[PDB]
């Protein structure tokens, strides 16, 4: 009966594609961002701890 | 007017000129790279001034 009445419809939301679960970003030391607010490197020193002596 | 007998004819009068010509048109262009910006130690904006006294 109705063949010109009866709408197709259209979703308005996207389908969103699926790619992976990103996790390094969270599981890696953030500290250095701070100080890398500008310049190309950042400079990280370690502590040669003192020996004990008898 | 002695040598002429005393005859006066009338001269036509004429002008002399010269143009102005507003024929110089010079520019400043340059890019201020968004990675530059955030990696200097501080403000570009002596750069404009730069391009300004340039012209």
């Amino acid at each position: 009966a109705f063949n010109n009445f009866i709408p197709e419809l259209w979703s308005d939301m996207l389908l969103e594609e699926w790619t992976a679960q990103t996790v390094f970003a969270n599981l890696v030391n953030r500290e250095y961002e701070g100080i890398a607010s500008k310049g190309n490197v950042v400079h990280i020193a370690g502590v040669v701890a003192p020996t004990v002596k008898d | 007017y002695k040598a002429a007998g005393r005859q006066t004819s009338a001269d036509a009068i004429s002008d002399t000129g010269v143009d102005l010509l507003i024929d110089q048109e010079k520019s400043i262009d340059f890019l201020v790279d968004d990675i530059d910006r955030v990696q200097v130690a501080g403000s570009l904006e002596a750069y404009t001034r730069a391009g300004a006294t340039a012209l």
